[PDB]
RNA sequence: GGCCAGGUAGCUCAGUCGGUAUGAGCGUCCGCCUGAAAAGCGGAAGGUCGGCGGUUCGAUCCCGCCCCUGGCC
């Protein structure tokens, strides 16, 4: 927002290539981690019903 | 809509013709008509005003610039040597208007008193008003302007508005369309107060115009339900021409603005007669009237400029070059009548009422005529009505009535439109009331409505009017006999009732199972049938799971919540989170309902025809084509389950929770259940128990899966169980006990299984070895210290030994306990404890 | 006793079952089920629903 | 059916017509504190700004369609 207006497309643009990167890895991340608890919570969580 | 607005005094007026001096106050009025059948929605007098409120003319008008809106400042003429200087805001007159002053000292409503002002750096000496603030009517976005000849200068303006009327909103009910007009209602109203009705659609009240000649060329396909179509003209109208103040005050008084003068009358006579008319511009038809079905694919411009799609079930009017009408609910563009019409041609039809129904339901189009026609109208007045509209066009606008008509009445022509006559006894009435009318009440109340009556011995002969095709059976008759008489004379007498057999073993079972959820903390909640939008994803169902067949709604309150619920637990769980989000964080609900199953698609059945019984078969296939409805019982559970006080903190909401509470519905129902491990979502696979009556399930319970809590937003721990009530028998058992007097031995055991052995299986092995001096067992034990062994627990059970006939030794007791030990490692593998 | 293609029926506005013209519908009376009953049931009949 | 006005945190609501909602009151959490609490003081977390697309380097904000309430037929 600070920067100029001339400086704003070619910055913004190297920024969201970033973002969007680190949001690629977080959203496999979760889906890996979610999936490792679904598929451990019958074990880990069993009881005598 | 069934709404019928007009003002008291119009309906005074047509009363008393035949009753000279009829006048009732309103309150009065509302209660007759309340008493014979007439719901009034609303009792509105208008004004009131107080002080010098005078009808004057603008007699100049200067524009005050520089402000932010335009404001005038006129010399209005009240009828003096005074002219007053008014400030008005509106734009919608000119020098000549008369309009309606409110001078310094007026009130009006409400509470709002007039004096001088200083606005806009002139003085105003009153306000010229609008109807709004008149409490004329709703305009506010100009002042009322009053048509020319209305008045003059300085006349009262409270009389000139008739500012002392009352307006009546009432909702009709479909079966009394001739009740859309002052004509319906003051017939209604001279048999309420047994007085002489003139009938002001009648030949003395409207003369006949001439008949030398056929009016305009017209062909009728007869398959359209057309029952009549009246053609006559009216020629030479005058342009500059405008209804009277007595008739525009009509108009707005029904909620009808004034346009034109041909307009006008067509729109009053529809008030006065409930039979819609309609004005054609005869300049603007080309050759002959033609009424058929619209074709397929075949559109229409209405006259409010908007193009309709038609269908082959549509009736029109049509010349040689376009479309002029839809039948009974629109005219068209092309004949409408403009500023510049001349010559008019006045339609009278008489259209189908169910044509009607479906061609303005379809096009959204719920006109005066529309909703008249659709409630049927009265097919003898149509001559009438379009005489009555000539005559009184003619004279307002200038112009000649002519002495040509076309009137088709069918082919052949009907010149009769009596109903078929009616057979009922003479006490018929009496009966059904259960009460003894004087004589002659049924003939006298039946010919009031307008019927011919024949006396034959004992039996009527009863032939309705035309306006009452709701008149059919004897039923009918009876009804308009006892509403006319009253139906606060009809006594209060029980009926002689069988003996019933009370409440059924469900319904009983029903009670007991909500008796004791509430009694052990729940809550019960009335469960919506509409599924929140996609709860199914949120559950990770699979596509074929058959939960997901659900029955959809066509026309949902929430176009996002169409299907029907097949379980409880979506509504539960959406009360559960009202609750949570509201500040109370600890809650048990339950809930008992149906859910809807379908088995197969919609499938519908065609109509049995209802003339007779349907057979026993057609039933069945009724019932066969409907989803599966059984009744369920569930609950849900999240926070505390016991409250913090003065004993702790308090035990957070476990799944055992939820198992009880199946334990609690199964004492309610007396049925014996088991618990089985199972996999079934929404649950938490490893605390989630399937629930059985002998080898048939019944449902499921325990804690919710944990990746479900998260993307439903519930509190984390939530439980639930669901049960299929219906999948439960209803049992009557007859215990027969029989108390031993001798002794008991206790005795503990100590029993070492795999982890993965429920805790039921070793009681149920040791209660097979034991044999019938077992008395009782309690698990009170379950140990997994490090001397047990990995994936191994060790339970204790307190045995209850006691003979029938004998006291035992420690030996006897020992014995069945060793069985009890040895039946336990065949079943379930389990080692005695050492 | 309902008069199709009337106002005695055509402003009891229906949830209707989809698609269009099943001729199923969530009911908007228990009177249906007094059908139902006097179908089943000897004369006389007095019931609630 | 109209051009509008509205959907924003767990609740009730402010506020933004492009790159931080420096959001409020209450709700949740931490510290001091208390035997344990709460208030008080000092601090944090939490919204993907109604849904699906589009424009754009980038949309709560601009465009389209749709869902749900209000002004009202
Ligand atoms: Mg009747
Ligand atoms: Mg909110
Ligand atoms: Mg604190
Ligand atoms: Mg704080």
């Amino acid at each position: 927002a600070v920067l100029p207006k001339e400086q704003r497309a070619e910055a913004g643009k190297r920024v969201n290539a970033a973002r969007n990167a680190a949001q690629r890895s977080y959203d496999e991340r979760l889906a890996t981690l979610r999936a490792e608890r679904d598929a451990a919570v019958l074990v880990a969580e069993g009881i005598d019903v | 809509s069934n709404a019928m607005r007009l003002p008291y005094s119009w309906l005074r007026e047509v009363v008393a013709v035949g009753a000279s001096g009829w006048d009732v106050t309103p309150g009065e009025l509302e209660q007759t008509l309340l008493r014979i059948g007439h719901e009034v929605e609303e009792v509105i007098p208008l004004g009131p005003v107080d002080g010098p409120v005078t009808v004057g003319r603008v007699a100049d008008i200067e524009e005050l610039t520089g402000y932010k809106k335009p404001i005038r400042a006129c010399a209005v003429d009240i009828g003096d040597r005074q002219y007053r200087e008014i400030i008005c805001g509106a734009t919608n007159f000119a020098v000549g208007d008369l309009v309606v002053v409110a001078l310094p000292g007026a009130t009006l409503p409400g509470g709002f008193t007039i004096s001088a002002r200083k606005a806009y750096g002139r003085n105003s000496d009153g306000m010229i008003c609008s109807a709004a603030e008149l409490n004329l009517g709703a305009d506010h976005s100009g002042i009322l302007v009053l048509p020319p000849g209305a008045a003059e200068p300085g006349a009262d303006g409270a009389g000139v508005l008739g500012l002392d009327d009352v307006v009546f909103h009432l909702a009709i009910t479909p079966d009394r369309g001739y009740c859309m007009s002052v004509r319906g209602l003051a017939r209604e109203l001279a048999c309420a107060y047994d007085l002489d009705f003139v009938d002001p659609a009648s030949n003395s009240r409207v003369p006949p115009l001439p008949i030398e000649g056929p009016a305009w060329p017209l062909t009728v396909q007869p398959e359209t339900g057309v029952r009549r179509f009246a053609l006559r003209p009216v020629i030479g109208i005058d342009p500059a021409a405008v209804s009277p103040w007595w008739l525009q005050r009509r108009l707005l008084l029904c909620g009808i603005r004034a346009t034109c003068p041909a307009v006008d009358v067509t729109n009053y006579v529809m008030l006065e007669l409930g039979h819609p008319m309609h004005a054609h511009d005869r300049n603007r038809i080309s050759g002959t009237l033609g009424v058929r079905f619209a074709r397929s694919g075949e559109t229409a411009v209405t006259l409010d400029g908007i193009e309709r799609k038609l269908d082959t079930a549509d009736v029109l009017i049509v010349d040689d070059a376009a479309t002029a009408a839809i039948g009974g609910v629109m005219g068209a563009a092309s004949t409408e009548v403009r500023a510049d019409s001349t010559d008019v041609l006045l339609e009278a039809a008489i259209w189908d009422p169910a044509a009607v129904s479906r061609t303005q339901r379809r096009l959204h189009l719920p006109s005066e005529a529309a909703r008249r026609y659709e409630r049927t109208v009265d097919p003898a007045i149509s001559v009438a009505a379009l005489d009555r509209c000539a005559r009184l066009l003619a004279d307002i606008a200038g112009g000649e009535v002519s002495p040509t008509l076309t009137d088709w009445r069918g082919d052949p022509p009907c010149d009769d439109w009596s109903p078929p006559p009616i057979r009922m006894g003479v006490d018929v009435p009496d009966r059904i009331a259960g009460v003894a009318y004087p004589q002659g009440t049924t003939a006298r109340r039946l010919a009031q409505i307008g019927a011919v009556v024949t006396h034959d011995g004992d039996t009527l002969t009863v032939t309705p009017p035309s306006w009452r095709p709701d008149l059919r059976q004897p039923a009918d008759l009876v009804e308009e006999v006892l509403r006319l008489e009253g139906l606060e004379v009809i006594p209060s007498v029980l009926p002689p009732a069988p003996a019933g057999r009370g409440l059924t073993a469900g319904q009983q079972r029903r009670r007991t199972i909500g008796r004791s959820l509430a009694l052990s903390g729940y809550v019960e909640i009335l469960p919506t049938p509409f599924l929140p939008a996609g709860v199914f994803d949120l559950w990770g169902l699979e596509a074929d799971d058959s939960r997901r067949m659900t029955t959809r709604v066509l026309n949902p309150l929430e176009a996002d919540r169409p299907q029907l619920a097949t379980t409880l637990l979506p509504a539960l769980l959406e009360a559960l989170v009202r609750n949570v989000s509201r500040g109370l964080v600890d809650v048990a609900l339950f809930a008992i309902a149906q859910v809807v199953q379908p088995t197969e698609q919609t499938r519908g059945v065609g109509l049995i025809p209802v003339d007779r019984r349907p057979t026993d078969d057609e039933i069945a296939m009724l019932d066969a084509s409907l989803p599966r409805q059984p009744q369920h019982v569930a609950a849900v559970l999240a926070g505390l389950r016991e409250p913090r006080g003065p004993w702790g903190p308090g035990r957070p909401v476990e799944a055992a929770d939820a198992f009880e509470a199946v334990r609690i519905i199964a004492r309610a129902s007396r049925v014996d259940v088991t618990l089985r491990p199972a996999q079934y979502l929404p649950w938490h696979p490893g605390r989630c128990a399937q629930v059985f009556v002998g080898e048939s399930s019944v449902g499921h319970a325990g804690q919710l899966h944990p990746a479900v809590i998260e993307r439903s937003g519930l509190p984390k721990g939530t439980c639930a169980v669901e049960l299929n009530l219906d999948a439960i028998p209803c049992s009557a058992p007859l215990p027969a006990p029989r108390v031993s007097p001798y002794p008991a031995v206790f005795q503990d055991v100590s029993l070492v299984v795999a982890a993965d052995i429920p805790a039921q299986a070793v009681a149920d092995a040791v209660r097979a070895g034991a044999g019938d001096l077992l008395e009782d067992i309690a698990l009170f034990d379950v140990f997994t210290g490090p001397q047990i062994g990995e994936h191994r627990k060790s339970l204790t059970f307190a045995l209850r030994f006691r003979a029938p006939d004998r006291t035992l030794t420690e030996d006897d007791a020992s014995a069945a306990r060793d069985a009890a030990v040895q039946s336990a490692a065949e079943r379930v593998g389990a080692v005695l404890r050492g | 006793n309902f008069p199709a293609d009337h106002p005695a029926r055509g402003e009891q506005d229906t949830f209707y079952i989809a698609p269009e013209d099943s001729r199923q519908l969530l009911r908007t009376h228990t009177s249906p089920v007094q059908i139902r009953t006097l179908l089943a049931r000897e004369l006389p009949v007095y019931i609630i629903s």
